């Protein structure tokens, strides 16, 4: 397993980010208007709103599971996300196929 | 009048799910101080809520309580 401190870097295979409004888990903090993958700056309703900076082809989110970040578009690239856990227990980078 | 922040005219109906959802604008929900109901606030971002100022420590997004 891929670990930042506590954090543990947890990669998801989709076959489409449809399957993530169906998730217990995830369905409540993934906003399914927004174009681009996108991560979140703390834990409510529809939080993934951060645009990641030139994300790779099958990248469809992040999703830190605890504490709270720096939240702005187009800044931190997915190498630097996983610097900026601030408490997250787990860092899930959802994929495509 | 669905930006909490007294006379915010921000038209939340086209803000992102998560502002419309939080009654805040993205400018309000980031600045270090704002009149909510006549009283300076801050948005913080762990509870996405406005508390008075002294739940915070000096110019944290966060209040005080280690969640
Ligand atoms: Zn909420
Ligand atoms: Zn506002
Ligand atoms: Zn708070």
């Amino acid at each position: 397993e891929e670990f930042v401190g506590d954090m543990r870097i947890v990669n998801v295979n989709l076959s489409n980010i449809d399957i993530l409004k169906k998730h217990e888990t995830f369905k409540k903090y993934f906003d399914f208007t927004l174009t681009g993958p996108r991560y979140n700056g703390n834990i409510a309703e529809f939080a993934m709103i951060w645009k990641i900076k030139n994300p790779p082809l099958n990248l469809l989110g992040v999703f830190f599971d605890d504490g709270t970040r720096d939240d702005e578009d187009d800044k931190y690239i997915l190498e630097e996300l996983k610097q900026i856990g601030n408490g997250a227990k787990n860092m899930y980078i959802f994929w495509q196929y | 009048r669905l930006c909490q922040v007294d006379r915010c005219t921000v038209n939340l109906t086209e803000a992102k799910q998560y502002y419309r959802r939080h009654r805040v604008c993205e400018v309000h929900a980031k600045a270090s101080a704002a009149t909510v109901a006549g009283v300076r606030q801050r948005f913080c971002q762990q509870c996405s809520r406005f508390h008075e100022l002294p739940e915070f420590d000096e110019a944290k997004r966060s209040c005080r309580r280690r969640l």
